[PDB]
């Protein structure tokens, strides 16, 4: 569900 | 791809990410790391998002079979999730297995070694996603471990807006929420990230404010999903 | 897959489906076909969706390689398009093979008879868009007499709005415009296909009128892409 | 460019 780090 | 020259296998790399070929993209980065050289900044890049678009999609999947295994708890859906599940953990080991010989050892540099340190973190993170027998716990304090030293590193070494330290200190808020089951020590970090960002933009050129500012709303996205 | 039960290579196949893992998917139909049963009209589907979706992302693939190769006239952009070609090749060939071994001669009704031949038209369509060499022509003919097979039994077996005889007349008026430089063959085909089966929309029920009609609508789109 | 079938 949470937003971890994408390019 | 031991034959391949490394600039070919990192040329191969960029044309693979422009076909949207994850897999050979990963193929051509692991070459170009046993090649044994440092890599450069826009190398890392490379490295992670080959590898993180390549366990993406398997975690995806895994999610879509371990929601039909639990609506149904024959053993076909257990065995094809194990089977998904067995190349997941794979993949996370063959990056952990470049970290470890020999990308860590040799980052010197507070950027490279931050880096390296955030994938270590995040692939035990994704094993942790999985893991359900003897050596959980194992593995989330090995992801925990390696999130804490690019933390330390990156407090001491890098201001608040670089955008490794961001991206890190998002990750390691979400392994708090989701992996640790510390709601709360999620809910600090990313409102202390945020906030420290926020004081320290005024420094940045129109570009980094753009980058710096891009993971904040992430880590503002997170608040606002927790609270 | 010689090892896994019929059934449950089939089950696995809807679970791949369900995953969007399109490779797994088509190596699991591969094993249900090499049983040596007929397929069902649902597991032909699978079949045709698995290596649609496989040879889709190949294809897509390479045309971005093959754009950045025509504006590049080192030797990476040509090897590493050759690579996913050969790999595009070897799909195609696996399908066709399905088909030769034994799909086809075991196909006695027209339903089943003319989606295998639909298949192997548009497979051989496929080896045409990256053919250059001694059998280009060969492989335009090889799309073309499949094609043709399949329409002259579809126009004497099956009615206008029939689904596979829609996609069929579909798939052959692209293989006229792109392959065969045969636009006007193309386009008369489209709205000869599209005008009778509009007079044939009364018969249908709701169902089926959608079924039809979403098709249709495809044969639109490309007439007003052509005129 | 043009539309083959697709599911
Ligand atoms: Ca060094
Ligand atoms: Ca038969
Ligand atoms: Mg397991
Ligand atoms: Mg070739």
């Amino acid at each position: 569900r949470p937003s971890s780090w994408r390019q | 791809m031991g034959s391949m020259e490394r600039a070919s296998l990192i040329q191969k790399a960029k044309l693979a990410e422009q076909a949207e070929r994850y897999e050979d993209m990963a193929a051509f980065m692991k070459g170009a790391v046993e090649k044994g050289e440092e890599l450069s900044c826009e190398e890392r890049n490379l490295l992670s998002v080959a590898y993180k678009n390549v366990v993406g999609g398997q975690r995806a999947a895994w999610r879509v079979l371990s929601s039909i295994e639990q609506k149904s708890n024959g053993p076909e859906v257990r065995e094809y999730r194990e089977k998904v599940e067995t190349e997941l953990q794979g993949v996370c080991d063959t990056v952990l297995g470049l970290l470890d010989s020999h990308l860590i050892k040799e980052a010197g540099d507070a950027e490279s070694r931050v880096f390296y340190l955030k994938m270590k973190g995040d692939y035990y993170r994704y094993l942790a996603e999985v893991a359900t027998g003897d050596d959980k716990k194992r593995i989330i304090d090995s992801a925990r471990s390696a999130y804490q030293e690019a933390m330390d590193i990156s407090k001491k070494e890098m201001p608040p807006t670089n955008p490794i330290r961001l991206g890190l200190a998002l990750n390691f808020s979400v392994f708090h929420y989701e992996i640790a089951n510390s709601p709360e020590e999620a809910i600090s970090l990313a409102k202390t990230t945020f906030d420290e960002a926020m004081a320290d933009l005024h420094t940045l050129s129109e570009d980094s404010y753009k980058d710096s500012t891009l993971i904040m709303q992430l880590l503002r996205d997170n608040l606002t999903l927790w609270t």
